[PDB]
């Protein structure tokens, strides 16, 4: 569950939309909008994605995450198809907070080329959800994230 | 109290990993729970240093459920 919370600060977190075909392989951007110019200092955060349709086969920092070698890391649970992600501001000085709007992480995924089996539809969605979500400053005050889930649509090959 | 909960308020999450890394780094000097070695020794070889870090982090990544120190 994403806690329903109160704070001073606020973001939003976006799955950013793809259309596809079964079988490709495509990058979903995943973007914070409305950044507080203080700065983010650690942020955790969970997706999930369905199994059925999506393989993940990567995930990558995003321009706007700071030192990503010391400061990014990222678990796929595939148990549960569910992507975490971990960023601090590993040195702990305010110098690589999170300030800036963009992409903070892109995944690659193959979108299964057997999704329409046994079905009579072209076209499907599949859907991105979130699970829990924390964010804080410098000073380790909460900054609230707005959730926004996205989609994958997908066509069916030929 | 809870392993890993080291500003004592109920849960592990992000700000116990900030304060954890800000305390090996001497950038505060003590942790706001009162036990030190209770809380943030969380794999129970009785130091608190990286390594505890990283199981924080394995636990915030879902990497893990639990520390390998318990209550029982
Ligand atoms: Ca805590
Ligand atoms: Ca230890």
């Amino acid at each position: 569950i994403h806690e329903a919370e109160t704070a001073d600060y606020i973001l939003d977190v976006l799955v950013e939309g793809v259309k596809a075909k079964a079988g490709d392989t495509v990058e979903i951007p995943l973007k914070f909008e409305n950044v507080p110019s203080h700065g983010i200092q650690s942020f955790n955060l969970s997706l999930y994605y369905d199994s059925k349709a999506i393989e993940v086969l990567k995930v990558e920092p995003g321009s706007i995450i700071t030192d990503p070698a010391n400061n990014f890391d990222y678990n796929i649970v595939y148990k549960d198809s569910e992507i975490v992600f971990l960023f601090d501001d590993d040195k702990q000085k305010g110098e690589g907070l999170i300030k800036t709007d963009g992409v903070f992480a892109k995944l690659t995924v193959r979108i299964k080329p057997d999704i329409f089996k046994d079905s009579g539809s072209t076209k499907k969605y599949s859907l991105i959800t979130f699970g829990e979500s924390n964010f804080c400053d410098f000073d380790l005050k909460p900054i609230l994230a707005v959730l926004k889930e996205g989609k994958v649509e997908i066509e069916k090959l030929e | 109290a809870v392993i890993g909960d080291v500003n004592a308020d109920g849960v592990v999450n992000i700000s116990d990993y900030v304060l954890m890394k800000r305390y090996i780094l001497r950038i505060i000097a003590d942790f706001p729970a009162d036990d030190d070695m209770w809380v943030g020794d969380v794999n129970g070889d009785n130091v608190i240093n990286d390594i505890d870090c990283n199981y924080l982090k394995r636990y915030l990544l879902h990497m893990i459920r639990e520390f390998p120190k318990n209550s029982y």
